[PDB]
RNA sequence: GUUACGGCGGUCCAUAGCGGCAGGGAAACGCCCGGUCCCAUCCCGAACCCGGAAGCUAAGCCUGCCAGCGCCGAUGAUACUACCCAUCCGGGUGGAAAAGUAGGACACCGCCGAACAC
């Protein structure tokens, strides 16, 4: 007379965190993710948990490189 | 192939013991598997192997009820 | 094939959108579209009673001699947009036509059938794809089934045509299947 | 500075005859044997892991090269078969060693099979690759036929750049395989 | 009406080369102050370039086709060596000291390696 | 009886009864069809009753197609049990039926008998429905 | 500058693919000859590597052709929907698909090198 279900796992707060256009510093986290849904491009690095981060400051551009959505960083214009 | 050596490789003379239509050629057959009589068939000398049987001594594609008899036999 | 291409007064539209289109259907018109190798997609309003008379008369694929803006034009009905419940006509695509063109067409067969007693028919398909001339599309591919017996698979490459008309659906098709007729005890063992 | 029998013969007569038969534009289209293949499925890998070594030794003595040991990539337990159990040995032969092997096979052993009527013309596939099989190794004088503890048959297959079975059979005829001429 | 069956080894070798070259290229980069040294080999002769992959442009070039390089007599290796000399000179004229080395989808050793080692000897930083 | 041989998930939500048909709004394989007008869940036993109603009204020969199959279960839970403590087990199987959708298609020659049969099969179902000819 | 050339790259990566037809080999891309030397096979100079240019453009590759297998793809309408009106129903302003259709398309672009030339 039991429901043997009921369990669940607390969240991990995944997804995009710095969308198109924004200004990001270095080492900042663009997206947390399990697999490489989004891949790195230029001035972008990968983590251990397939997190992404910035290697050079600038601003974002979610473009594709041969069918795969990438993330990039572009040079800000110095004031 | 290369070290981790294979069997040894030496020539061979397969002497036709059927009708004397012999063969002779390089091979991987030697210390491994050879016979005496180093007979030179050519400018050099190398082992020989008696050939008990071969093609020209083996009838095959390459080499070479009845009632009319019953009442032949039964008269 | 002495067709009388039906004539219709159509006026171009001011407003192109859902509200305008519903108001039009309500008033008693039907929006419509015209294109082809005209390369100038025109947006029209026809009158539904007249359009329905035209269709009921000369089948669905039925050439038209339109009157746009005082100017006249020539069109063919390529596609209809029908409602399921009400069975209105919500919208109509119209392919411009010069005379003497080869456009592909999809018409309906007609089973004129009186069979043997131990016989039943099964219409696996209604619609067959054709190329023909502009003014010369049929309305009814008459297929006759009389004197025939149990199984006689009427293939598609067996129908009689006009002169200058071509079959383009593959000739593999079963347009008809003449089944060995059922038993009252076979009707218990179908879908249980 | 050397030539095997079948290869000298190949470059002398057989290319000519196939040209005069099939009339190719380029001679590059001429059919030519590439390699020769040997395999032995032990099959009792789960019952004798030592017949494998036996077969290795036999093929060593036979072909003059240490074989390859083919592992079982899948595990099908209806045969005891598990991922990595050695089931068979395999050898590739290319070049003068190949031509010498065919010379020996055609001239010593295949004229030593018991009641050899003929190898079929129907062991081909798609274009002319001849895949036959031997029940025992009691035939090669290469082998020490005193020491064998069991029959360990094998399976041979001969691959060629021929494009169809007609060209394959014709080439192998010119090279002297005893087909059943039919 | 004769017709073939399948893959020739020319096609195999070609597409495998492209396969492993664009495998390797993941790690190699391009820049006008650190360009990529591509090599493109054949049996007979050889070609090389200095590439900027930021714009897919090219800064230097050399090959064993030019008569001045055919004026070598020695082995294929020596042709390659003099090629490395020429590209060192040209690169250091056009204003490049440091580079990477892309083996272009070929194995290191032989003509490739002797080229590159001659270049390392004659000044380029890699 | 109509049931599937196996479903992956044998405890499903209740289907939706929102929207009009997308497919099955056109008679396909016969001549004289049935068309729904409302939203409803139609079960196994209803369709059995209806096909039998038709076969006992033509009685000899003439074919019947059923363009529906009960591939979505529902869960009763046993009696006199307070709410809570889980989700009941599947007991009967429905197909959702959106308006415009076609259920049955007959092929019998005479329209008299055919229309009558379809009416007898309509009065075995929970929905308002109507009868269709293949024509426009 | 330029031709039916080769090589490195790019496109928010099939508009670029697959298959069929014809056609080309000057220098180059190739295939091919052979394992002396570096080097290599879980066995095999098959591959990788080395040394050369007898032979052939047959294949790879490049060029044109075929919209056929695949892809791309609108306008307008519809579904759905935000907001508002509305005693159930339904409706108005704006947004707007998928599919389908008309059609498109046997790719485009950049750099160096060759050959060719004033």
């Amino acid at each position: 007379s039991s429901s043997r279900n009921g369990r669940d796992s607390a969240a991990q707060r995944l997804g995009v965190k710095r969308f198109g256009g924004q200004v990001v510093k270095a080492g900042e986290i663009l997206v947390r993710q399990r697999g490489t849904h989004f891949h790195p491009g230029v001035n972008v690095g990968r983590g251990g948990d397939d997190t992404l981060f910035a290697l050079a400051p600038g601003a974002v551009e979610f473009g594709a490189k041969r069918g795969r959505k990438t993330v990039n960083i572009v040079p800000v214009a110095r004031p | 192939m290369k070290p981790g050596i294979h069997p040894d490789y030496h020539p061979v003379v397969f002497q036709d013991a059927a009708t004397g239509a012999q063969f002779l050629t390089r091979s991987t057959a030697t210390s491994t598997r050879t016979i005496e009589w180093p007979t030179p068939s050519g400018p050099k000398t190398y082992p020989l192997i008696v050939v008990d049987v071969t093609s020209d001594s083996h009838p095959f594609w390459t080499g070479s009820g009845q009632v009319e008899k019953f009442r032949r036999r039964y008269g | 094939t002495a067709n009388i291409p039906n004539k219709l007064t159509a006026n171009v539209r001011t407003r192109t959108g859902k509200g305008a289109s519903r108001q039009a259907r309500r008033d008693g018109k039907v929006p419509a579209v015209l294109y082809g190798h005209g390369t100038d997609p025109q947006h029209l309003e026809l009158n539904a009673r007249d359009f329905a008379a035209v269709l009921r008369s000369h089948g669905t694929n039925a050439i038209l001699t339109l009157d746009i803006e005082g100017t006249e034009q020539l069109a063919l009905t390529k596609a209809l947009d029908v409602h399921p419940i009400r069975r209105n006509i919500q919208h109509a695509d119209l392919l411009v036509v010069q005379r003497g063109e080869k456009v592909t067409v999809e018409v309906t067969v007609l089973v004129e059938g009186d069979a043997t007693p131990g016989t039943l028919v099964t219409q696996d398909a209604n619609t067959i794809e054709i190329e023909a001339e502009a003014l010369s599309i049929p309305e009814q591919l008459t297929v006759s089934v009389e004197g025939v017996e149990a199984g006689t698979q009427i293939t598609a490459g067996q129908i009689s045509l006009p002169e200058g008309v071509n079959l383009i659906s593959d000739p593999e098709l079963l347009v008809v299947n003449v089944v060995e007729a059922p038993s009252a005890e076979a009707l218990e063992e179908e879908g249980a | 500075k050397a030539l095997p029998r079948l290869k000298q013969r190949y470059r002398e007569e057989i290319r000519e005859a196939l040209q005069q038969e099939f009339n190719y534009a380029n001679v590059m289209q001429i059919p030519g044997v590439v390699k020769v293949v040997v395999n032995m499925g032990v099959g009792d890998a789960a019952r004798d892991a030592k017949l494998i070594n036996g077969a290795i030794n036999d093929l060593a003595l036979i072909t003059g090269q240490k074989p390859e040991v083919r592992r079982a990539r899948k595990s099908i337990a209806q045969f005891k078969l598990r991922e990595g159990m050695p089931i068979g040995a395999r050898v590739t032969l290319r070049g003068d060693r190949m031509w010498e092997f065919l010379d020996r096979l055609i001239s010593i052993a295949l004229p030593r099979i018991r009641d050899f009527r003929g190898l079929s013309p129907k062991q081909f596939d798609g274009t002319g690759n001849y895949t036959f099989g031997l029940n025992e190794q009691s035939m090669f004088h290469e082998i020490d036929v005193d020491s064998i503890d069991r029959p360990r048959g094998m399976d041979i297959t001969v691959v060629t750049t021929a494009t169809n079975d007609a060209e394959g059979r014709a080439l192998l005829r010119a090279l002297g395989f005893p087909f059943k001429e039919n | 009406a004769h017709k073939p069956v399948g893959q020739n080894i020319s096609e195999v070798r070609r597409n495998a080369r492209l396969r492993r070259h664009a495998r390797l290229r993941k790690k190699v980069a391009g820049t006008a102050e650190v360009p990529r040294l591509v090599v493109n080999r054949s049996a007979r002769h050889i070609h090389v370039q200095l590439v900027n992959d930021l714009n897919g442009t090219t800064l230097a070039a050399a090959s064993s086709i030019e008569a001045d390089v055919r004026a070598i007599d020695g082995d294929k290796k020596a042709h390659s060596v003099r090629v490395g000399q020429l590209i060192a000179e040209r690169a250091k004229a056009a204003g490049v000291e440091t580079v990477v080395f892309d083996r272009g989808g070929y194995t290191y050793g032989g003509r490739i390696a002797a080229l590159a080692d001659a270049a390392r000897e004659a000044g380029l930083k890699f | 009886m109509l049931i599937p041989r196996k479903v992956k998930h044998r405890k499903q939500h209740h289907p939706e009864q929102r929207g009009i048909a997308s497919g099955g709004t056109s008679v396909s394989f016969g001549d004289y069809g049935i068309q729904a007008l409302e939203h409803a869940y139609i079960t196994n036993r209803q369709i059995e009753s209806a096909r039998i109603a038709i076969n006992r009204h033509i009685k000899r020969g003439g074919k019947v197609w059923i363009n529906i199959f009960p591939d979505r279960p529902l869960t009763k839970k046993p009696a006199e049990t307070r709410m809570g403590s889980g989700k009941g087990s599947p007991e009967w199987w429905v197909a959702n039926v959106k308006p415009g959708r076609v259920l049955f298609e007959l092929s019998y020659p005479d329209e008299k008998t055919a229309r009558d049969a379809l009416t007898r099969a309509i009065h075995k179902l929970p929905i308002k429905a109507r009868i269709v000819t293949r024509e426009e």
